[PDB]
RNA sequence: GCGGGGUGGAGCAGCCUGGUAGCUCGUCGGGCUCAUAACCCGAAGGUCGUCGGUUCAAAUCCGGCCCCCGCAACCA
RNA sequence: AGCCAGGAUGUUGGCUUAGAAGCAGCCAUCAUUUAAAGAAAGCGUAAUAGCUCACUGGUCGAGUCGGCCUGCGCGGAAGAU
């Protein structure tokens, strides 16, 4: 999980998802690219 | 047509010398060996062992197929050769003296390389002159080996200044420093590292003794200016704390002291002379760079006088060339190449000896 | 059929012609050769034209380096 | 912060007061000597730290920049 | 959007490289089979491979796309009785 300010897309099976308030962005391809807004 | 034929033959033997010197037959079965176990699974079983053999094959095989087309072409050039002299064909002659030049010039190449292969060989290189054991003697001996330095230099084109010179007060010079500038100049130079034993008549002697001087040649490549380094930040630690005897409530109770270490080096320095905490730090900042710097300097002289104790001493049994101009005849003792021209080889013709060297290697 | 790059290859007589093609011409073919070669192949080759053969194989030269 | 300096290879002058570079050693050539030193007779070598300004004209006067020196840096 | 087919050839374009096959680069980057198939956009392989995908066909049957101006909100946002 990579916790920043600037949370964004890094590959094409990434997703941005809003669960409970925070910016989420999870991929189905690559574990390293689970970012949360904080 | 005949020179063509002495040269087929020169590159003949360099390409044997070439393949003996390099044991083409060991390169081969090396080569033959590394196949074998790259065909076989196991051997990118651990990636590392399997590029090194790979790299290894890449060098064997440059080195077995080019000699492996080399020979093929002079054998080529030697059929062509002998039937455009049959026919006169002057086109055919023409086409086949092309050839044997390109052919030459590669096989050039590969001796190039294999003449140096030194790291530094390419780069420049001073060359320092000392007198030794014959004292005034050695001293014109000297002399004659700076006049013959130079003189091969500039049969080589090299170019050549004086960086600096003692000379010696009865005659010749006590020492001598020499810049070469040049392509491959200290790969050119670097086999004339040693000591120069001379034998003649002494010319300092009332009763013309036959006298033995000693002379020593080093040569050293030009070493590249090290690039600055600015201190990274996150390699220091920077302490601030109060400074020892402190007299008055300010002084009790300000943090002006500071101390830097360095974490890589453990090397730490300290400042506390300023009532300003920002001096302190400038100053101890300077004191870290400068010990830095002089750690360095501790290293490169370290390395120096390793070199200076590895320096033999100018004197007897140290020779490694010795020019005997009474019996009239230049031996160099590593090589054993053997020349009765002392006057040519003390007027530059030294690249007998400096080939001979750089083909042993 | 045996490969197209080593048969342009051994028409030219040059051995490396793909170091900065553009910049500066290594090596140079003619339609002549190029369509002599093409037919020699033409049981493996996917056509009926001979034509379509020979400027696919002038293509692949050109990306090769070598300017027809 | 306040003062000084930087000129043939070395050490010192010339700056003040603009026009002009000197001394001693050192280097080079010729002598003397069997030879070296010493000695004797001749020569050469600095466009003045670095830029800029001012001036008809700057080693010189002014201003930066670099290096080197001194002092000062306190009550706290 | 999903979903079903496909998603070719010269050709691994050549060099430099240790190897370089779309996918280290350099370096050209074309024509052919046509419905379309990149000398490859991504993943991936030591390299291939492989996995996609761009492209395109076929079933389902109304929207869908992503910029511009603007109002109000969300994260970024840790301190000591
Ligand atoms: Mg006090
Ligand atoms: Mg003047
Ligand atoms: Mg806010
Ligand atoms: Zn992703």
């Amino acid at each position: 999980m990579k916790v920043r300010a600037s949370v964004k897309k890094l590959c094409r099976n990434c997703k941005i998802v809003k669960r409970d308030g925070v910016i989420r962005v999870i991929c189905s391809a690559e574990p390293k690219h689970k970012q949360r807004q904080g | 047509i005949n020179p063509v034929n002495n040269r087929i033959q020169d590159l003949t033997e360099r390409s044997d010398v070439l393949r003996g010197y390099l044991d083409y037959d060991a390169k081969k079965e090396r080569l033959e060996e590394v196949n074998a176990e790259l065909e076989q699974p196991d051997v990118w079983n651990e990636p590392e062992r399997a590029q090194a053999l790979g790299k290894e094959r890449s060098s064997l095989e440059a080195v077995v197929d080019t000699l492996d087309q080399m020979k093929q072409g002079l054998e080529d050039v030697s059929g062509l050769l002998e039937l455009a002299v049959e026919a006169d064909d002057e086109e055919t002659f023409n086409e086949a003296v092309a050839e044997l030049d390109a052919l030459e010039e590669k096989l050039a190449q590969l001796e190039f390389r294999r003449m140096f292969s030194g790291e530094y060989d390419s780069a420049d290189c001073y060359l320092d002159i000392q007198a030794g054991s014959g004292g005034t003697e050695a001293q014109d001996w000297a002399s004659m080996l700076e006049r013959m330095y130079l003189r091969w230099a500039e049969s080589r084109g090299f170019k050549t200044e004086i960086i600096k010179e003692s000379e010696g007060e009865v005659a010749g010079i006590k020492s001598v420093t020499i810049k070469i500038s040049g392509d491959y100049a200290y790969g050119w130079l670097r086999t004339e590292t040693g000591v120069h034993r001379l034998v003649r008549k002494s010319p300092f002697d009332s009763g013309g003794r036959r006298h033995t001087s000693f002379s020593s040649a080093f040569v050293y490549p030009e070493v590249d200016d090290d690039i600055d380094i600015e201190i990274n930040p996150a390699d220091l630690r920077i302490d601030v704390y109060r400074t020892s005897g402190a007299g008055g409530q300010h002084v009790n109770r300000t943090e002006s002291a500071v101390r830097i270490t360095h974490i890589p080096t453990g090397i730490v320095t300290q400042c506390q002379n300023d009532r300003s905490q920002h001096k302190n730090k400038d100053q101890a900042m300077k004191q870290m760079k400068a010990k830095l710097y002089e750690l360095e300097m501790q290293k490169k002289n370290a390395e120096k006088q390793a070199m200076e104790d590895n320096k033999s001493d100018i004197g007897w049994g140290s020779q490694i060339r010795s020019y005997v101009l009474d019996d009239s005849r230049i031996k160099d003792l590593r090589t054993g190449v053997e020349t009765r021209n002392t006057q040519a080889v003390l007027d530059g013709s030294l690249d007998q000896f400096i080939e001979a060297s750089l083909k042993a290697g | 059929t045996p490969p197209a790059a080593v048969l342009l290859k051994k028409a030219a007589g040059i051995k490396s012609g793909s170091g900065k093609p553009n910049k500066d011409k290594v090596g140079k073919i003619s339609r002549a050769q190029l369509q002599e070669i093409a037919q020699t192949k033409a049981a493996d080759m996917t056509g009926a034209d001979i034509e379509a053969m020979t400027r696919s194989i002038e293509g692949t030269a050109r990306s090769m380096g070598l300017v027809v």
